[PDB]
Formats: structure tokens, sequence, C-alpha cells
């Protein structure tokens, strides 16, 4: 009984939601009004 | 009672059937240890 094979994939399926906006993460990180550790700020990025 | 004992002797009879299954075999299980432990993954086959 030889070692098990698996059928090779004949194609690739790639799916992503199209036309989503850019997240602009650099614009928020480069904002010059920087908070201290006491009042550390959060931003949430989704659908981008 | 004197020399004699009381015994129940059959006066009529029938034949009865009884089934008995005896196991003599079992499912021949076989394992590919490599396919079970690692599936398709080359990084696992290397470590295995
Ligand atoms: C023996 O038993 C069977 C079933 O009960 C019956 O048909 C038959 O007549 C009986 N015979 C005697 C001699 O008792």
């Amino acid at each position: 009984d030889l070692s098990g094979f698996t059928v090779k994939p004949v194609a690739t399926v790639h799916r992503r939601i199209p036309d989503l906006p850019d997240c602009d993460i650099d614009k928020w990180l480069n904002n010059f009004n920087v908070p201290s550790p006491l009042n550390w700020e959060r931003k949430i990025f989704s659908n981008c | 009672v004197g020399g004699l004992y009381e015994i129940k002797i059959p006066t009529n009879f029938t034949i009865v059937g009884q089934e008995e299954f005896i196991q003599t075999n079992s499912p021949k299980v076989t394992i590919d240890c490599s396919l079970f432990v690692c599936s398709n993954y080359a990084a696992c086959h290397d470590l295995l």
C-alpha cells in the first residue's frame, strides 16, 4: 500500500469584495496631534 | 419410599432451535500514518 496521493488543483479561485476604499492608516498615524499613553487613541479599520 | 424415588419423566416432547452467532473475522482497518498525521502539507511531512 503506497503513500497516499491527493488530486492536484487544476485552477485557483480568488474572491475579494471589489471597489472598497483605501484604509488611510498612514494619514491617521502621521497626524501631528499625538496622544500620550494616558489618553491613548484607538481607530478601527473595516471594509477597506 | 422403600427402595423407590419420585421422578418427573417427560411424557411428550418437541424440538427447539437456538441461534448462536460466533465472530470469526473483523473489518481489516488500514491507516496511512503519513496521510493521517500530515495530510497534504509538505512542512508537516518534513517534521514527521
Ligand atoms: C404432544 O404435544 C403436542 C403439542 O402440544 C400435541 O399436539 C400432541 O397431541 C401431544 N401428544 C401426546 C401423546 O400427548
